[PDB]
């Protein structure tokens, strides 16, 4: 009963949750064993034998979210803000029998803090599946164009 | 003040137990560091595994000079200016490559051997009755005399001033030996990528932080306290997530950090953790322990694995962490800009789990996405801004100051002592002023 538009709608809404600080609801979109992966190099093979910027399991996602609530998260005084602009997700793999779906989504991501602002462009790969009648992510991979460049602090979730 | 050609004003910035804020904020002093301090010191430029075969090269920059570090045909490492003898073009573009038997300038194709010497000039008869042969250019590229290696770690010094390599580093190089000895083959190779994190602060704030045991329970409280809260009421020997393992000790009592100890060296080197650790079964990798014994024997394996130096500073531009095979390179850009490049090594012959742990550490602590990195960068930017205040213009370095320390030499001291920072600026003043 999953449609291609439900898959697209999922990716659009995931970015909307991040831009509206709905981090607990966002985190619940992942399966408990999923990873949130921001590679360090183009065409990186895996997140186990090569460094990444982020390769976060559920514990690490929760740690980062809870830390943003702390009155002593000095690096978020004042809080950063973000914005995602998405190109329509493209469905690369649609396997209802195998309960497996893969989307490819271009993005422009902006993060600002006070009077400072940075932007990054890239492509998402979302691996989606149905668990208990609901779509969930088993992997979110964020390929930044300039992942291996000299980057300043990136403090929110792309 | 005008610090150029003014060594007395430079000396006045550094007292025995405090330094003036202009060390951190003055662009003029940054410019003078390129001419004096960074040119008169030994600086890490790369690892031999990055240029193992003849013709291999990497590019780098030290003290504002663009360099080539290259493997010559005799197997040695040579360093030279990435600056053509004709009109100054870089001979090589990008971070690394292999040039075969000679460099070739990509503007007019003068060629140079891999030791820098001039090889050929197109249409050489155009110089026949000219003074070119009388100029430095006729030699080829400017080459560095002061190029040395220790266990694959390559260092250079631009100028003729300052201590030579062996005296500059003394026994601090033993930290490098320990990291390489942790390979069952005694060899390291660069692997796993480079995290490149731009910091909007002076290089000195990053380097001081490496010896700063009073900051973690403050600057990392939100990160560490959060980690501790998600690992509550667990057996002490239950394997921890690495984030919990690494973050939670930031909140240790001051006594823990005091007891850890610091060793300082002449010329500003240091390491934290002066004790030997007993190798336990906690998170042991049997195949690795077996491979170590097979190579080194039981007694030497215990010695290698028992060294517990949490970090080592190779002043001014390198720090290493032995037991995790991570290094951080300091690339100063301006008075308020520093790039930190964080690299890792594979332990040759070790099972893949070792590089898995090291690359995980590198991500967790040293990425531009790391919350621990955000924590410390926030502190540095806070000082970078705050130090523009007037009134009190001094940075206090008084903690545990004792004039007996002025003798220098190797000193082992308490872990909260600000000695390594005081020692560093004593070296900085000498290296600054000796060529002024
Ligand atoms: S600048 Fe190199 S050959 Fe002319
Ligand atoms: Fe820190």
């Amino acid at each position: 009963e999953v449609t291609r538009q439900d898959l697209i709608d999922f990716v659009v809404n995931e970015a909307h949750l991040l831009d509206t600080r709905r981090y607990e609801e966002w985190n619940a979109l992942f399966t408990d064993d999923a990873f949130y992966w921001v590679p360090l190099v183009p065409d990186q093979e895996d997140g186990l034998n090569h460094t990444s910027h982020l390769y976060e399991d559920k514990l690490l996602r929760e740690l980062r979210i809870e830390r943003l609530k702390s009155p002593r998260a000095f690096s978020q005084q004042p809080p950063s803000r973000c914005h995602h602009l998405l190109q329509v997700p493209v469905v690369e793999q649609f396997d209802a029998e195998g309960n497996r779906f893969v989307l490819r989504t271009g993005f422009h991501y902006t993060e600002s803090q006070g009077d400072e602002l940075q932007f990054y462009v890239g492509t998402f790969f979302h691996h989606l599946t149905v668990r208990d009648g609901a779509l969930r992510m088993t992997l979110k991979r964020v390929n930044l164009l300039n992942c291996d460049a000299a980057l300043p602090a990136v403090q929110l979730f792309i | 003040t005008s610090y150029r050609d003014n060594p007395d004003a430079i000396r006045a910035l550094v007292q025995d137990d405090r330094v003036h804020r202009d060390l951190y904020t003055s662009q003029e002093l940054f410019e003078l560091e390129q001419e004096h301090f960074f040119a008169n010191t030994w600086n890490y430029v790369g690892h031999e595994s990055q240029l193992p075969k003849p013709g291999d090269w990497i590019s780098n920059e030290i003290a504002g000079r663009p360099l080539i570090v290259a493997r010559h045909s005799d197997g040695s490492v040579r360093a030279m200016m990435n600056r053509c003898a004709h009109k100054g073009s870089r001979l090589v573009n990008g971070p690394c490559g292999n040039t075969g038997k000679f460099f070739r300038c990509p503007y007019h194709a003068w060629t140079f051997k891999t030791d820098g010497s001039l090889l050929a000039i197109p249409l050489k008869t155009g110089y026949e009755n000219t003074a070119l042969h009388e100029c430095e250019s006729a030699k080829g590229l400017t080459t560095l005399r002061y190029v040395r290696s220790h266990r694959g770690f390559i260092f250079v010094k631009i100028s003729d001033a300052g201590p030579d390599f062996d005296d500059y580093f003394g026994d601090s190089l033993s930290s490098i030996d320990n990291m390489a000895d942790r390979s069952p083959e005694g060899e390291l190779e660069i692997a796993g990528g480079c995290l490149r994190f731009m910091h909007q602060c002076n290089w000195k704030m990053f380097v001081e932080n490496l010896n700063d045991t009073m900051h973690p329970m403050v600057a990392h409280e939100s990160s560490a306290g959060t980690a501790k809260r998600m690992w509550a009421d667990k057996p002490e020997d239950e394997p921890k997530p690495m984030a919990v393992e690494q973050f939670a000790p930031f909140m240790s009592d001051y006594k823990f950090f005091e007891d850890m100890g610091i060793r300082t060296y002449d010329n500003g080197h240091s390491f934290t953790g002066v004790h030997f650790s007993i190798h336990s079964k906690y998170k042991a990798i049997p195949a690795y322990d077996d491979a170590m014994k097979a190579r080194y024997g039981e007694a030497k394996t215990a010695q290698i694995l028992g060294m517990a130096r949490h970090n080592t500073v190779y002043y001014p531009n390198l720090t290493i962490k032995g037991a995790i095979q991570a290094i951080r390179v300091v690339k100063p850009i301006s008075a308020d800009r520093t790039l930190i490049e964080s690299w890792t090594f594979r332990l040759k012959g070790a099972p893949p789990e070792l590089l898995q742990r090291t690359t995980m550490y590198n991500r967790l602590i040293n990425s531009p996405f790391s919350v621990v990195g955000h924590d410390d960068l926030q502190a540095y930017r806070g000082m970078q801004a705050g130090l523009h205040a007037s009134g009190n213009e001094w940075v206090s370095l008084h903690r545990n100051y004792d004039p007996s320390e002025l003798k220098g030499g190797e000193i082992t001291t308490g872990g909260t002592n600000e000695l390594p920072m005081r020692n560093q600026y004593r070296a900085w003043v000498q290296r600054m002023t000796e060529t002024m």
